[PDB]
């Protein structure tokens, strides 16, 4: 029964400013750890103590704190760094925080996106599948829609969201809308539209059920 | 160099029992404390053992205390974890670590790459895969639905690697204890149709590979 909550859950940084990400206690504590994980790879070793900086770890990381409300401090940031770090304490119970996503921050894209009707595979099996790609956009946060025969649906949409690319440095969703066969062959004109901080209006791409 | 490397789990049905172990390289084991550490899904991390250097002591945590036990062999430079009448809030991955003392507390140095264990009672089943083709441009953008599988991890080679650098992977979601997923891939119009593209899934857990040609509509 100790919680650290690790203050900012996901942070946009560019290269070359400063970075402060938080972990602040439930309760006063003699010293705060910080580990590293970046996808695919389990936590590495990045500050012990409070400001003890493990061999590899670059200079420009710092640490700081006393009591309730310790911190890790980034001198300039660079692409190199972006990755989860959490905090743990040693006091009473082991505890780690939530981690800090690190992104990094590059110039807005709007998604290139890409609409494909349930295969002639899936039908005959009872099902149809509708599905969405919006492709290589910055930022993350989007909104999308899909519009059956103009009116629209929540129900049943699947939507997945890559990790941030490590060349263009943009993110990909994909969206699922899973009728069945015969839910699929009540409409006609299929539509997902995604609302986003570039574009204006959305992007929308559509076709007809009863064209094939 | 230090190494940390674990074996064991995978799918086991509430109430089973299981054991874990992780193997220890190019440092004195006797000398240090290990401990288990687990990660959920959602990237949740949770200290669940510890022993000494010797046998002496172990600690728990209290979400296991009870039906884990963690013991060390000092002749192999191996860890065990014994995991008795295991819950469905067990599911994660389970790294080795180990704990190195500092001025006044200890700190995880070097953590194994974890192996995985999925508490649940379903069926291991083979993943449906269907093409993705559009019903107008200089590059086109297919697909391939990877839907209702169970055990998670699969995998979708496209052209048997030749297409890496412009494929996305999205996460598998769950839903109806089915996991669905799907990938993308890019490729420049004079490649396609002119050329085969197939995405090839493999499911290791089934022993299940299949493949599909996407043909244009």
């Amino acid at each position: 029964d100790i919680v650290l909550t690790q203050s900012p859950a996901i942070m946009s940084a560019s290269p070359g400013e400063k970075v402060t990400m938080t972990c602040s206690a439930s309760s006063s504590v003699s010293y705060i750890h910080w580990y590293q994980q970046k996808s695919g790879t389990s936590p590495k070793r990045w500050i012990y103590d409070t400001s003890r900086l493990a061999f590899g770890v670059p200079g420009r990381f710092s640490g700081s704190g006393s009591g309730t409300s310790y911190s890790l401090t980034i001198s300039s940031m660079e692409a190199e760094d972006a990755a989860t770090y959490y905090c743990q304490q040693w006091s009473s119970n082991y505890t780690f925080g939530g981690g800090t996503n690190l992104e990094i921050k590059r110039a807005d894209a709007a998604p290139t996106v890409s609409i494909f009707p349930p295969s002639s595979e899936q039908l005959t099996s009872g099902g149809a599948s509708v599905v969405c790609f919006l492709n290589n956009f910055y930022p993350k946060d989007i909104n999308v829609k899909w519009k059956i025969d103009g009116s629209e649906r929540q129900n049943g949409v699947l939507n997945s969201w890559t990790d941030q690319d490590s060349k263009d440095s943009t993110y990909s969703m994909s969206s699922t809308l899973t009728l069945t066969k015969d839910e699929y062959e009540r409409h006609n004109s299929y539509t997902c539209e995604a609302t986003h901080k570039t574009s204006t209006s959305p992007i929308v791409k559509s076709f007809n059920r009863n064209e094939c | 160099e230090v190494k940390l490397v674990e074996s064991g789990g995978g799918s086991v049905k509430p109430g089973g029992s299981l054991k874990l172990s992780c193997a220890a390289s190019g440092f004195s084991f006797s000398t240090y404390g290990m401990s288990w550490v687990r990660q959920t899904p959602e990237k949740r991390l949770e200290w669940v053992a510890t022993i000494s250097g010797g046998g002496g002591y172990t600690y728990y945590p209290d979400s296991v205390k009870g039906r884990f036990t963690i013991s060390r062999d000092n002749a192999r430079n191996i860890l065990y974890l014994q995991m008795s009448s295991l819950r469905s809030g067990d599911t994660a991955m389970y790294y080795c670590a180990r704990r190195v003392t500092t001025v006044a507390e200890y700190y995880f140095d070097y953590w194994g790459q974890g192996t995985t264990l999925t508490v649940s009672s379903p069926k291991t089943t083979p993943p449906s895969v269907y093409p993705l083709a559009p019903a107008a441009a200089s590059m086109v953008t297919l697909g391939c639905l990877v839907k209702g599988y169970f055990p998670e991890p699969v995998t979708v080679t496209w052209n048997s690697g030749s297409l890496s650098s412009g494929v996305h992977t999205f996460p598998a979601v769950l839903q109806s204890d089915l996991y669905t997923l799907s990938s993308s891939v890019t490729v420049p119009s004079s490649t396609w149709p002119s050329e085969t593209v197939t995405c090839n899934v493999a499911h290791p857990a089934s022993s299940t590979k299949v493949d599909k040609k996407i043909v244009p509509r």
